[PDB]
């Protein structure tokens, strides 16, 4: 158990990956 | 003559204290009486194994992880609203000072975002004592001023110069000396 | 006075990481201003006579345009005054704000005392059963000194004279409040606010654009919630028993103060000696006052980080909060041996965890 | 002895104002003469230009210290106290030089000084003053001229010459309560005389200087 | 080689080095946890330290500091 | 400021020459300039890769320091209890610290082979640095971690619309609701 | 003064000053002291000279052979810095404690720079001599030169000349010197110029002192003190410590240039001076 | 507020009243720094919040578990046990 544990806490790998995603030079509401 | 008699009392007591003075370092008497030392020594094997041990280990784990998340050192927790530490910071050299400034900036930003650092950024010991040589000097310097100037309750002129008169040396730091002007543009103490 | 306005509320520079927990002061001030508006417009139609006060309050609701709205806004905003104050206090217990904001903390305590007094005086003016018997109880509680109680009452028992002077006092005290608020803010901005991180930092940012908008956002939420509760009545904040006319020779069969007074009530239920009762309040308030100079009670140099995150030990402030909530729970219930037993347990916790804050 | 002021206002001689304030003293032969010689030293002197090795802001003399810390810049160019004894009367007081806008503090600080002698002086200060007074007086009497002048002066003033041991023995036994007695006898709630020259727009009233001689505290 | 977060110092002429601790053998119960050091080898503390107790401590704290008060209260209040 | 210090003698807290709460091992240089060299000769823990929390280096200082009833925090460094007239002599053989009082009121700086004026010069507070200093003390290059997003992934670039209409419409909407309520 | 032991107060209260209070016990039959100079030397090299005239106040002075004529292009201004740092922190005393103690003993003390000498001196009652010998010798035995004292003491280097602008006579003196020996030895200025505030770091001060402040370049002189006590308390000062070791320094002959110089300012007189050299000097 | 050695200015122009608080809290930039900002009219401002939601929420919830919830659970326990004791009392004392 890493959650809430000062001996082990760290993000899950999928949370570390969610921060790598990119939407640079895209915009989906431009028509409005 | 009341005052001279009480003088005599004070003087004799002070002379007793003076006569017992050592001329060299002598180890301090223990902080606890022999009864409590005995009781602690008796209960050590249970108390340290079950309770004190884990408490003192959990504490350091908590502290270390919180400091590493943000990239602070331990001596980054002290303020400069504390006179001794203010002096210590005045005595610092350029490099240490600059690094402290940078770490405080980064810690502020990270606590704003509430994002952990990567674990490879957390590989350092946060509990190095980098302020000690300067805190000891500050303590010396601020102790001598008490000894040589602060030994009496000095008497002053009241509510003059922007200071209350009971000891302050910075203007308008107390309510009864607020609002120094009614017209004009004011001013600042640092530009006098 | 415009130049001061700009210096303190536009160009004043804060720390970047001030989150919502630092917005509740502004909020209590706003509930003050709002409560003052509704106060004054309620005074225009209230009657200060024991023979007819009750019906005077009923006339507003029944026969006056928008009569109901001002009474209910005034009644409900009080709860938010106290809720915001308690959040505001607990934040600074959590952070150890009083380490360097010494006089601000003292001023705070004085303002809280003012608010208690103001609320309790207000609570008597509608003149129902609960009002009369509450006044009786609290006036008997401060009896230790001869003749002080008939003097403050005006009379041998709670009377129309008592109503008249309570009304005038309730009129006056809030404005003294306002003056002390100015004093409060003087001490505050003399020093400068603390961070949630409890470090000193140069990453400051000005107030007007960034923090002003957060203040405004929370203000929207609070206005929302006040109107929700005021118009629809979701929670039974006030007991029904103040709806009954007064009788000087018969008590109500069940008794529950306003929630912000229940913990105190709990104490009066469980401590045997009446003087012990009163001394508990005096002692706890003195202990809170004592925190203003905590730097002197020890020779180790102090830090503001209490390292309560991820900590299995928790912290004395959290135990204090839970003890206080438990006391509210027990306050609410009937007098019975088991409730009293757990009452005494909770009371010991509440007293001890306050004493212990000084022992770093 | 008349309590009056005599002020020469003049704004065409630069920024500096000169002032002297005086009290009634005691004759040569008075028993308290020595105590007066000591009080003059307890108030002492100061110069902003030339200072020795002790900064004024940390000096043991409280009057100098209070003057040098005023408005953080300090409010006087020079001040010095004085005592003069005549055959049947004396003068006791001080002389000062200060800036046009500093004059008020420049004067009231030193009046506060002198009024302290009757309420709050302590033996640290008395012994410092004894040390400095002894250094001064015993330091002059080196050459033949100083000795001959002293012989003649004492011969006219006392009908004799007082030997060193007598002066030292009479000086030794004065403590704080004795100073606090004599001052209360002659200086508390007394008349004062004033003279000044220069940019005296700042100058205090005569009645201010006269009501200064007592404290309402205590 | 060395205990704790130290690394062997370079030999630089003009700098005087303090003595540094050699490494010590670790005990059972510290597998897979953020490491926190043990007492020195010649102390009295190292006779009674037991890392395996850090797992039950969240219960030990409550038992010790709140159970006796509960017992006393139920006995007398 | 309005804040005092609290330098006073104390019987619960022995002075720092007697019982320091920090880890009392310091290296000493003949001249602080030499500290430059070590910064370009040592290894550093932050130059090397780790992946799990269990691999982080372990603190040098002991967890077991502060004791007493109802003391949550178990670790501290600095205190202002006052020094005596004759302080405890530092033992430089064990790399203990010598600073302020312990330089002035002690023989610690004395050397048989060297002039006194030369000998005292090595005991300014810049001449001492803890053990582990060059290896553990961070010195950031930026406030931003390369593992977090900055403006580069949110900036509206070439080809984008103008948003002034939207911004001012947002705020006008807020205001007209506000005015109706008022 | 925590209370006072004697309660008798002013025992001569109310006695006029033309009425004696001496008892016959306090009379003496006068014996003069002997007032020819006494000469001694410590083992490390220090020379001591003393006289007594039976005065109550003593004069004490330490003389060092370190003037400004010994500086060079890398040193200019160092002697002024040292003088401006007199009675600052040393091995066993702080600056504050030193000056406050000198004040409370009642003494007057100071330091003076010339073109060939540096002098420290003090003065008060003769019974305080044992407490003054340390504070005078400290300055040459083991000063610390903490940076934050150098930095705070800097403005006094400039005021020294800023005051010369209203002392025309002294000004002309300095002009004469710098014109007579242009750019060498006695020609050097007695103050720190702007160019002199660069090398205001402890290492230059310390390296300069190591070349001049050895004992055999010093003299200690006392007037109105008993010589065996002076010798004893001076010996007890150098016994524990290593003094600055000797150096076989050499000194160059001044070169006299002469020349001419003018300096105009609103003074209402024409001040003029003409001079010629004395070959060989003292 | 700030220590006197930090609030000492380099300039000498008079501080205007409306800037009082600004220069009472002056601090030195030891070592200097470089900063960049983009006008909020040229940034996305609701996508950056949701893009970093899970990390922020993990951090916040992790930080509060032990200190706030565990004592909460214990208190909730105590309330349940008190209810038990009362519901047994009320029968012992008054039911035959
Ligand atoms: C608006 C105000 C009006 C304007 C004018 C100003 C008015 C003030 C006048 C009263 C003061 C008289 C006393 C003069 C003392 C002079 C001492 C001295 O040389 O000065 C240096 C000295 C400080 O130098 P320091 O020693 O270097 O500083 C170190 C610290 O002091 C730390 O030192 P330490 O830690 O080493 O400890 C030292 C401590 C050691 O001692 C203790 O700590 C003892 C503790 C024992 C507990 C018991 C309580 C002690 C306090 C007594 C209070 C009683 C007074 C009230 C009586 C009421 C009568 C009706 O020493 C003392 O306590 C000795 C002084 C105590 C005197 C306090 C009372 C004086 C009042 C006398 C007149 C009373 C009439 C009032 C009428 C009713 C209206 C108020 O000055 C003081 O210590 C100040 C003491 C006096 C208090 C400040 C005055 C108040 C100013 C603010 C006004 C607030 C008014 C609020 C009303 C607002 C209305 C809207
Ligand atoms: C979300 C929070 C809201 C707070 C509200 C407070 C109450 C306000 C009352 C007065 C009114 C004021 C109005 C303004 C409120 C503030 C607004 C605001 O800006 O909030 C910001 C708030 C948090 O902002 P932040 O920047 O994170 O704040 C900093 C943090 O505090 C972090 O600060 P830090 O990290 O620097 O920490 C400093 C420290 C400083 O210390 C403090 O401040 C401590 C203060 C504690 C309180 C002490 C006083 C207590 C006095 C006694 C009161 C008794 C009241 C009794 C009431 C009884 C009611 C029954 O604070 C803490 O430590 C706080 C952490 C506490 C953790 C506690 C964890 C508890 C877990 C509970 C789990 C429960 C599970 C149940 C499972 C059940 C299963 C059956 O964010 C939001 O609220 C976001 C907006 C969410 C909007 C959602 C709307 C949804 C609507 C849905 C409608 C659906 C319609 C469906 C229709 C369907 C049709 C078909
Ligand atoms: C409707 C409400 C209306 C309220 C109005 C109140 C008006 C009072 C004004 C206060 C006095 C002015 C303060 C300015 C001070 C300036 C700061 C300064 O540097 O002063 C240095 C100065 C110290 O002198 P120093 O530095 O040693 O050297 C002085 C110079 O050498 C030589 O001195 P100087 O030539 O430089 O002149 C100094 C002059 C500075 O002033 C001026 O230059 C301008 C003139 C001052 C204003 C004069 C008009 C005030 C009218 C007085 C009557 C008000 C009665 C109000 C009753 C309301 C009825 C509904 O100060 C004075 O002489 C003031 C003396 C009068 C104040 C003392 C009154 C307390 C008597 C308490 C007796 C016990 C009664 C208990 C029963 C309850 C009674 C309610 O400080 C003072 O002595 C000033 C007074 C300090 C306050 C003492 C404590 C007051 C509390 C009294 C007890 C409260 C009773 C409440 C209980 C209720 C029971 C039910
Ligand atoms: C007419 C009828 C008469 C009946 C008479 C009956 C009388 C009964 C009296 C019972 C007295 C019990 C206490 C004996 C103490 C002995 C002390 C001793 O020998 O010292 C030697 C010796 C003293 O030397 P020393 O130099 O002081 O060394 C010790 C260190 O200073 C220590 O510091 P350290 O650093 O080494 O250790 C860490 C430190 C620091 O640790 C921490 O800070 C950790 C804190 C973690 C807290 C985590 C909490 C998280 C959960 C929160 C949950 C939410 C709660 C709130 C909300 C709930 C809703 C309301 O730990 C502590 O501070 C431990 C505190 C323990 C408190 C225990 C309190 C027991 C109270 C019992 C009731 C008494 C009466 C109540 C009042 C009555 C009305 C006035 O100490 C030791 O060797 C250590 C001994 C420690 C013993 C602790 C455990 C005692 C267990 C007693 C069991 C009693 C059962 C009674 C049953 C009754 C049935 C009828
Ligand atoms: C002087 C007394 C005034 C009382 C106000 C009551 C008036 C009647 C009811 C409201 C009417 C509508 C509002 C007026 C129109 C808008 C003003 C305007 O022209 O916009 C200027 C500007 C509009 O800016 P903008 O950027 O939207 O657009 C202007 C730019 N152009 C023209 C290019 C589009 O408003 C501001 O910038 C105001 C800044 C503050 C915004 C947040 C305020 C929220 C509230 C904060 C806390 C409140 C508590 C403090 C009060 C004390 C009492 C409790
Ligand atoms: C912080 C400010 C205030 C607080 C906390 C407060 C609190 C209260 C409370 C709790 C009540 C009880 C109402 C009820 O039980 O229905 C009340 C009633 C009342 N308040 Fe205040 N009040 C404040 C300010 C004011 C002011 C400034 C005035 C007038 C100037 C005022 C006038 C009244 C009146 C007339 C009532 C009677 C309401 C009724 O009879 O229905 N209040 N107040
Ligand atoms: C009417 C009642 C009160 C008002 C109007 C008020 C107002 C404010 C305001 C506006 C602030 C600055 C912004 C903020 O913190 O939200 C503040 C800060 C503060 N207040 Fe209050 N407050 C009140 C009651 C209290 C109480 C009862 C206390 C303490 C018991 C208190 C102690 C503090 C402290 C310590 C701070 C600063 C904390 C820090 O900077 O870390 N205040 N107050
Ligand atoms: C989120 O972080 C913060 C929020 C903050 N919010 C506010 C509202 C202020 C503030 C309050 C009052 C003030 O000046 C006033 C005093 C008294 C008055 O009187 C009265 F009664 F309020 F109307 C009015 C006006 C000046 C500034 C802060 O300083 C403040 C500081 C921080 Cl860190
Ligand atoms: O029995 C009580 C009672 O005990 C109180 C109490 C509640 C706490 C109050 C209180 C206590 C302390 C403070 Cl600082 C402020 C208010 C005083 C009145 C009531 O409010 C009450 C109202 C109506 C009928 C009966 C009663």
């Amino acid at each position: 158990i890493r959650f809430g544990n000062p001996w082990r806490d760290d993000y899950p790998e999928w949370i570390w990956k969610s921060l790598r995603v990119s939407r640079k030079d895209k915009d989906m509401f431009a028509p409005f | 003559q009341f005052h001279r008699e009480i003088g005599k009392l004070f003087a004799s007591y002070s002379n007793k204290i003076t006569a017992n003075s050592p001329v060299q370092y002598v180890p301090s008497p223990p902080t606890k009486g022999k009864v409590r030392r005995a009781l602690s020594s008796a209960l050590m094997p249970v108390w340290f194994k079950f309770f004190r041990g884990p408490l003192d280990r959990w504490n350091l784990a908590v502290m270390a992880k919180y400091l590493r998340d943000h990239g602070l050192m331990y001596d980054d927790l002290y303020s400069d609203k504390e006179p001794v530490f203010a002096r210590a910071l005045e005595l610092l050299p350029p490099d240490i000072q600059a690094a402290r400034f940078r770490r405080l900036m980064r810690g502020t930003y990270l606590n704003h975002l509430r994002l952990y650092l990567p674990v490879h950024e957390q590989n350092y010991d946060p509990f190095i004592p980098y302020m000690a040589p300067y805190v000891e000097e500050a303590k010396f310097q601020l102790q001598e001023e008490e000894e040589l100037l602060g030994y009496h309750m000095w008497e002053g002129v009241w509510y003059s110069g922007g200071v209350t008169g009971f000891g302050d040396k910075e203007p308008g730091e107390h309510f009864l000396v607020a609002l120094p002007n009614l017209y004009g543009a004011g001013g600042s103490p640092m530009q006098a | 006075f415009m130049s001061l306005f700009r210096a303190h509320l536009v160009f004043y520079r804060c720390a970047l990481n001030l989150n919502s927990s630092y917005n509740f002061g502004f909020l209590v001030a706003m509930t003050f201003v709002l409560q003052i508006i509704t106060g004054i417009t309620l005074a225009f139609r209230y009657t200060s006579e024991a023979s007819c006060a009750f019906a005077s309050v009923q006339h507003l609701v029944r026969e006056v345009a928008a009569g109901w709205e001002f009474r209910m806004l005034h009644a409900t905003t009080a709860s938010f005054v106290f809720l915001c104050i308690l959040i505001h206090m607990t934040r600074g217990l959590y952070n150890w704000s009083y380490s360097y904001l010494t006089t601000a903390w003292m001023s705070g305590l004085v303002l809280y005392l003012l608010t208690i007094a103001t609320a309790f005086l207000g609570y008597v003016l509608p003149w129902g059963q609960m009002s009369f018997w509450g006044a009786t109880v609290i006036t008997n509680l401060l009896s230790p000194i001869p003749y002080l109680v008939p003097w403050l009452l005006g009379g041998y028992y709670v009377s129309d004279v008592t109503l008249k002077r309570f009304f005038v006092l309730h009129f006056i005290l809030p404005f003294i409040g306002c003056i002390i608020i100015v004093l409060h803010i003087f001490y505050l901005h003399l020093n400068g606010s603390s961070n949630p991180a409890g470090i000193d930092t140069a990453l400051k940012v000005a107030f007007y654009p960034h923090m002003l908008m957060t203040d405004a956002k929370c203000l929207s939420y609070l206005i929302g919630l006040i109107f929700l509760q005021a118009a629809f009545g979701l929670m039974e904040l006030s007991h029904p028993d103040n709806s009954i006319p007064v009788n000087r020779f018969v008590t109500p069969l069940h008794i529950v103060p306003e929630w912000y007074f229940l913990a105190y009530y709990a104490v009066l239920k469980v401590i045997p000696s009446k003087t012990g009762g009163l001394l508990v309040f005096m002692s706890s308030l003195i202990n809170l006052g004592l925190l203003s100079e905590i730097r002197a009670l020890n020779t180790r140099m102090l830090i503001r980080q209490q390292f309560m995150t991820r900590n299995v030990v928790s912290g004395w402030v959290i135990i204090w909060v839970y003890s206080m909530i438990f006391l509210i729970i027990i306050g609410s219930a009937i007098p019975q041996a088991t409730y009293i037993l757990y009452g005494r347990l909770a009371t010991i916790l509440y007293l001890t965890t306050g004493l212990v804050l000084c022992l770093y | 002895f008349c309590g009056s002021e005599l002020l020469h206002r003049n704004d065409d001689m630069g920024p500096t104002a000169h002032v002297a304030v005086g009290f009634e003293g005691v004759p040569w032969k008075s028993p308290d003469a020595v105590t007066f010689m000591l009080m003059q030293a307890i108030v002492g002197s100061y110069r902003k230009h030339d200072e020795g090795i002790v900064p004024g802001k940390v000096s043991a003399n409280a009057t100098v210290r209070n003057v040098c810390n005023k408005m953080t810049v300090g409010c006087a160019d020079m001040f010095s106290a004085f005592n003069t004894c005549y055959s049947d009367t004396g003068l006791f007081g001080f002389y000062a030089q200060c800036d046009e806008v500093a004059l008020e503090h420049c004067v009231m600080e030193i009046m506060f000084g002198i009024t302290s002698l009757s309420y709050a002086v302590t033996d640290e200060e008395v012994e410092r003053a004894k040390a400095q007074l002894k250094t001064q007086l015993l330091g002059h009497l080196d050459s033949t001229t100083a000795v001959a002048e002293d012989i003649g002066r004492q011969m006219l003033a006392y009908g004799r010459r007082m030997p060193l041991a007598e002066f030292l023995k009479r000086l030794e036994v004065i403590d704080a309560e004795e100073v606090k007695r004599v001052a209360w006898k002659y200086l508390h709630d007394a008349e004062v005389a004033v003279a000044g020259l220069g940019p005296l727009f700042g100058m205090p009233q005569l009645i201010n200087l006269r009501r200064a001689t007592f404290w309402l505290r205590y | 080689k060395l205990e704790g977060s130290l690394l062997p110092p370079p030999h630089i002429p003009g700098i005087r080095r303090a003595p540094r601790e050699p490494a010590s053998p670790k005990m059972a119960g510290m597998e897979g946890r953020m490491p926190v050091r043990l007492p020195p080898e010649g102390s009295r503390f190292r006779q009674y330290v037991d890392p395996r107790a850090d797992v039950y401590f969240p219960l030990t704290a409550v038992l010790v500091t709140l159970g006796p008060l509960y017992m006393f209260s139920k006995a007398f209040f | 400021s309005v804040h005092s210090h609290n330098i006073r003698p104390d019987k619960h807290e022995l002075p720092a020459s007697e019982v320091p709460l920090y880890y009392n091992r310091f290296d000493q240089a003949d001249h602080p300039s030499l500290w430059q060299l070590e910064e370009e000769q040592q290894r550093k823990h932050l130059d090397q890769e780790v992946t799990d929390v269990s691999q982080l280096v372990e603190p040098v200082s002991s967890p077991h320091q502060t004791e007493g009833w109802f003391k949550r925090l178990r670790y501290w460094h600095y205190k202002e209890t006052a020094e005596p007239t004759f302080p405890r002599t530092p033992d430089l053989s064990k790399g203990e610290l010598a600073a302020g009082a312990t330089v002035t009121r002690t023989s610690v700086w004395h050397d048989p082979n060297e002039p006194a004026i030369v000998s005292v010069s090595r005991f300014a507070p810049d001449n001492f640095r803890a053990v582990g200093f060059a290896e553990n003390v961070p010195n950031p290059e930026s406030t931003n971690s390369d593992s977090h997003p900055d403006f580069r992934e949110y900036r509206l670039g070439p080809g984008s619309v103008d948003r002034r209409p939207f911004v001012y419409f947002m705020s006008a909407s807020y205001f007209f609701i506000t005015a109706s309520m008022m | 003064y925590v209370g006072k032991e004697n309660t008798k107060g002013n025992v001569y209260e109310g006695i006029p000053l033309d009425q004696s209070i001496l008892e016959p016990a306090d009379l003496r039959d006068y014996v003069p002291p002997h007032s020819n100079i006494q000469y001694s030397k410590l083992d490390n090299g220090l020379r001591i000279a003393s006289m007594d005239r039976g005065g109550l106040t003593a004069s004490l002075g330490l003389f060092v052979h370190a003037g400004t004529r010994f500086e060079d292009v890398t040193n200019f201004g160092v002697t002024h810095m040292i003088q401006n740092l007199a009675f600052a922190s040393t091995a066993h005393l702080s600056l504050l404690r030193t000056v406050k103690t000198i004040e409370v003993l009642g003494a007057n003390a100071g330091c003076v720079v010339g073109r060939e000498h540096l002098v420290y001196s003090a003065e008060c009652l003769r019974s305080h001599m044992p407490l003054l010998v340390p504070m005078l010798t400290g300055n040459v035995l083991f000063p610390r030169f903490l940076p934050w004292e150098l930095k705070a003491c800097k403005e006094k280097l400039i005021m020294a000349r800023k005051r010369l602008e209203h002392m025309p006579d002294q000004m002309v003196s300095e002009l004469l010197h710098t014109t007579a020996w242009h750019n060498n030895t006695l020609g050097h200025k007695l103050h720190c110029t702007e160019r002199s505030l660069g090398h205001y770091n402890p290492d230059v001060i310390r390296h300069y002192m190591l070349q001049h402040f050895s004992p055999e370049n010093m003299v200690f002189v006392g007037v109105n003190v008993n010589h065996d006590e002076l010798c004893t308390w001076l010996m007890r000062a150098f016994v524990d410590y290593n003094a600055i070791p000797p150096s076989k320094r050499t000194v160059a002959s001044p070169v006299y240039t002469g020349g001419d110089v003018r300096l105009e300012t609103p003074s209402p007189h024409a001040h003029m001076a003409i001079a010629f050299e004395t070959p060989g000097g003292w | 507020g700030a220590p006197k050695f930090e609030r000492k200015m380099l300039g000498s122009y008079p501080v205007s009243p409306e800037f009082e608080m600004v220069w009472r809290d002056r601090l030195t930039a030891h070592g200097g720094y470089i900063q960049q900002t983009i006008s909020p009219y040229q940034l996305k401002f609701i996508y950056p919040f949701w893009h970093t939601f899970f990390a922020r929420c993990w951090c916040k919830c992790s930080a509060y578990a032990w200190p706030w919830v565990w004592p909460g659970l214990i208190t909730f326990g105590l309330v349940k046990k008190m209810n038990h004791d009362v519901e047994e009392d009320i029968r012992d004392h008054y039911w035959y």
